[PDB]
């Protein structure tokens, strides 16, 4: 597959300086690289969705550039509300991989989740409002405690295509209820490594441009 | 910028194009800019030509528009072409095209078969040679249209077929529609005859007003919604219905028109092609249009035309499955 | 000597066809592994093969005194198979002509109608139609013994008290239809219209994809007309007195002439033009802003 | 008269 | 198509390099293949021509400085470096002058 490595594992700075985060791609991917910012105890927020195009809403202080495979994020000034973890994500292939994380020092509602004995089963519901199931692609991303984001499964109701990660293939099933505009993820054969915070996020079905909206969190403990 | 390029199987004649997507405005077509790179050798006496072909593959190959330009022996240069000239060097020959209006858009029928555009370069003394595939490039481009900013009038229809002969009236929420967006209809009915309705048939079709040698109007339903609502004489019934066309249930259907395909990858439903008022109607190409029926069997029905297209993209359409494989 | 030429040409027909039919059918399902065209060619090859399966018996019959030392029951089965395979071959040539007409002129509705299930259902329909034509004509069969000449006299005069002598024309006339009205007329009109149709469309490219339409129809007509004209001659013989034992000796030739195109179909429709056993990817480059 | 069978060929 | 090349290292100034460029899977023949350099933080430019015959054209900034020769027997392109200026440091790639080959990783040289 493709492994994405971020040069600064932990960056420390002050207010009013230029910081640079370097992301290296294992394979020669195109400009299809997205950057995300995740405050502690909160869902990640998209900043750049094409390695050069800024998302609508975020300040213009953020920027990106590409040279071969040298995707990087440059921040002109470090405002006080900028200290968070930045992840580097590519979406040129089905096994989308997020970066290791760089530390700087329409509503989606998820339901279910709780203490489950090993070998059991659990079902997670993702109440989605403000958009259509056929016009968007629903992706499930889990985050282990203290680790980076990992992709689990995705569904494209327009083409009727479902993709699963190699570590959750067969044991996991994803479904979408178009009538209720709700996406369902089925979890079976719960092993000890499944303990993570699960996020249900929606992306544009046509011309995929990163995970625009994220959920809240329904962490599962086994 | 990340300009696109393709190399021939031979070690020469690379062709650079800024984008494989040309917006088809209603009155004008975006020019096909770009340059072709060739080494000083292998072109001692030969001449380089670039040909744009508008074909109608149905397998022969019916030709629609043919254009040829001579590059080396011989119009201003665009900004993109100027940058390509500076980067590639002196041995770069720019070529430009001007697609005439009212030409059919890039679109294929689901099984390829459809309308495809190709940019091909030549190395020969003249045009009367049987060149091989090795010393050529076959790069497919697209000519697509996008939804206009100004919304259209709300569609409305009315039929009074058998006191009052089964009054029927339907309307849409808006004229413009995007791919994947649900469609809402109105089935406001004020029945007065003794005859009662049994089933309400609401379907969305995809007309293919397509001509190669004779005009044809093939009918392909795209979505169905069976209703179990019945009415009594001198009674009023009115409720909204929701429809959403998509390709998942239309895969088994044959002859369905799909958007232009660069490769064997799948695309969505073909966008409706909007033309100018008047003009010729014998355009040798695929013509896609959509409308929804509201049929009440007892069989009255109405037709509500609408346009299903895409909004204006920001950077570019990927022209492929972004999470491929 | 009259029967000698019929026997030698019939023997040449077997040599031209049986290897040919075997060669064709062995690769109908192997050329591209399938297609509707190869499917119809396969089924026509089956029709020709079982048409020539009972051919040795017939060629043995016609050569020596027209005597039938194969019991009395085998006349019915032999006639049934021969007539059924003959009609199957004729009808399959007609449907190939129709397929050429569809795929050459306005080839726009063929793509959404050239489904495999449609080919299977039309094949079943045509097979059952040929069977229901063969049934009444073969079920009513017998044999008369006139001095070792145990010819397979079906029922040509006074079958049963329930039947009459009214069949003698009609059983041929509708027969004359199936051999003249359907194949000849349709093939001629379709071939002519396809011939001058491609002229104005300039699709005709000469050599391959052409030059074959002419030969297939002339051979078909020159082979299949003599049989029907001899049937009409027998109908004429039925009235206006009998015109002597003259003639009726070229029929083994004429049917042998028919035998000829049975070995001509495997050699020309599929053994022409196409024969097997006989592009960098788009990348991207940088650009200074 | 002579009552020829008229099956010198297969039906 | 592998495009494996070597011959880069630490050079103070005015040192011979003799870079090599071997192509496996693609035949030289009459195809003209050149050399490209990418300065750090800049784009890629042309170095030489190296056609089938002997007619070598170099950049304006590199005149009477680089010697390039190609031999078809072992299907390898050779380039010479003499009198290294301190501005000549860059990653040196090597493929067809028409840029018809995949951009493999290039050797890095410093002055």
């Amino acid at each position: 597959d493709i492994q994405m490595t971020q040069s600064p594992s932990s960056l420390s700075a002050s207010v009013g300086d230029r910081v640079t985060i370097t992301c290296r791609a294992s394979q020669s991917v195109s400009s299809a690289v997205a950057w995300y910012q995740q405050k502690p105890g909160k869902a990640p927020k998209l900043l750049i969705y094409s390695a050069s195009s800024l998302y609508s809403g975020v300040p213009s202080r953020f920027s990106g550039s590409r040279s071969g495979t040298d995707f990087t994020l440059t921040i002109s000034s470090l405002q006080p509300e900028d200290f968070a973890t930045y992840y580097c994500q590519q979406y040129k292939y089905v096994p989308v991989t997020f970066g290791q994380g760089t530390k700087v020092e329409v509503q989606l509602v998820e339901s279910g989740g709780g203490l489950v004995q090993p070998g059991g089963s659990l079902r997670l519901s993702c109440a989605a409002s403000g958009f259509n199931v056929y016009s968007s692609s629903i992706h499930w991303v889990r985050q282990a405690p203290g680790k980076g984001l990992e992709w689990v499964a995705s569904i494209s109701s327009y083409y009727g295509y479902t993709y699963y990660a190699d570590s959750v293939k067969g044991r996991f099933t994803i479904s979408a209820d178009t009538s209720k505009n709700t996406a369902y993820l089925q979890m079976n054969s719960l092993r000890a490594e499944d303990t993570a915070v699960y996020y249900c996020a929606r992306s544009r079905q046509f011309w995929y441009s990163g995970l625009d909206y994220w959920g809240q969190g329904t962490l599962v403990t086994v | 910028t990340r300009v696109f390029k393709k190399a021939s199987p031979n070690g020469k004649l690379t062709v650079y194009l800024g984008k494989r997507d040309f917006v088809d405005h209603i009155d004008l077509v975006d020019p096909v800019d770009g340059v072709v790179l060739v080494d000083p050798e292998y072109l001692k006496e030969r001449r380089v030509y670039v040909t744009l072909t508008a074909a109608f593959r149905y397998g022969f190959r019916k030709d629609l528009f043919v254009a040829n330009v001579q590059s080396f022996p011989p119009k201003p240069l665009t900004r993109l072409q100027e940058r390509l000239i500076k980067k590639l060097g002196e041995h770069a020959y720019p070529f430009t095209f001007e697609i005439p209006p009212n030409l059919p858009s890039s679109v294929t029928l689901q099984p390829a078969i459809g309308v495809d555009y190709e940019v091909k370069a030549f190395v020969a003394e003249n045009l009367e040679e049987k060149i091989h595939k090795r010393n050529s490039v076959r790069l497919v481009i697209e000519k697509v249209q996008y939804a206009p900013e100004r919304p259209g009038p709300q569609p409305t229809a009315e039929t009074t077929r058998q006191d009052k002969p089964l009054h029927l009236e339907a309307s849409l929420d808006k004229e413009i529609y995007y791919h994947g967006e649900p469609i809402s209809v109105n089935v406001h009915v004020t029945n007065n005859t003794n005859k009662t309705v049994k089933k309400i048939k609401i379907s969305v079709r995809q007309y293919a007003d397509i001509v190669l040698f004779n005009t044809a109007q093939y009918k392909v339903p795209v979505a169905m919604e069976e209703a179990d609502d019945t009415v009594a004489p001198s009674s009023t019934f009115s409720k909204v219905y929701t429809l959403t066309p998509f390709l998942a249930n239309n895969r088994e259907k044959r002859g369905l028109a799909l958007d232009g395909k660069l490769k064997h990858e799948d695309t969505n439903l073909a966008s409706s092609t909007l033309l100018r008022e008047g003009a010729n109607r014998e355009i040798l190409g695929i013509i896609v249009s959509y409308k929804v029926k509201v049929k009440l069997v007892v069989d009255v029905a109405v037709e509500l035309p609408f346009t299903l297209m895409h909004p204006k993209p920001k950077e570019e359409p990927p022209h492929r499955e972004v999470p491929e494989n | 000597v009259v029967h000698w030429v019929s026997l030698v040409l019939y023997c040449l027909a077997f040599v031209l066809g049986i290897p040919g039919n075997a060669i064709v059918i062995w690769f109908t399902g192997f050329k591209w592994k399938k297609t509707v065209t190869t499917l119809w060619f396969l089924n026509l090859a089956i029709a020709d093969f079982i048409f020539l399966l009972f051919l040795p018996l017939y060629i043995s019959y016609v050569a020596m005194n027209f005597h039938w030392p194969f019991g009395i029951w085998l006349c019915k089965a032999n006639s049934f198979t021969a007539q059924l395979n003959m009609f199957a071959s004729v009808f399959f040539l007609t449907v190939i002509s129709l397929d050429h007409y569809i795929h050459l002129i306005h080839p726009v509705l063929s793509h959404r109608h050239r489904t495999l299930k449609n080919s299977l259902i039309v094949i079943i329909f045509i097979w059952l139609l040929a069977s229901l034509i063969g049934g009444p004509a073969l079920y009513f069969r017998d044999t008369v013994e006139f001095n070792n000449h145990t010819l397979c006299y079906n029922n040509f005069q006074k079958h049963d008290p329930d039947l009459t002598l009214i069949r003698h024309h009609v059983l041929t006339w509708v027969k004359f239809i199936i051999g003249y009205l359907f194949p000849l007329l349709t093939m001629s009109i379709c071939y002519l219209c396809l011939i001058f149709k491609v002229k104005k469309r300039s699709i005709l490219i000469s050599s391959r994809h052409f030059w074959t339409i002419l030969v297939v129809v002339v051979a078909f007509v020159v082979c299949w007309t003599p049989y029907h004209l001899f049937s009409i001659w027998e109908l004429t013989i039925h009235h206006n007195s009998y015109s002597h034992h003259v003639m009726q000796a070229g029929i083994p030739l004429s049917t042998g002439l028919a035998f000829l195109n049975s070995c001509l179909n495997p050699i020309l429709y599929v053994l022409i033009s196409k024969k097997f056993q006989a592009s960098c990817t788009t990348a991207s480059s940088s650009l200074a802003k | 008269s002579f009552y020829f069978p008229g099956q010198f060929a297969f039906s | 198509v592998q495009l494996q090349e070597s011959g880069g290292g630490l050079v103070q100034a005015g040192g011979s390099l003799r870079l090599s460029c071997v192509v496996s899977g693609f035949f030289f023949d009459t195809v003209t293949m050149a050399w490209y350099r990418r300065a750090p933080g800049k784009h890629r430019e042309l170095v030489a021509s190296a056609t089938a015959g002997g007619t070598t054209t170099y950049a304006d900034s590199v005149k009477d400085r680089f010697t390039i020769s190609r031999d078809n027997a072992k299907n390898t392109v050779y380039l010479q470096m003499n009198s290294l200026k301190p501005e000549d440091t860059a990653v040196y790639y090597c493929n067809t002058f028409v840029r018809s080959l995949s951009w493999g990783q290039g050797t890095q040289v410093t002055v």
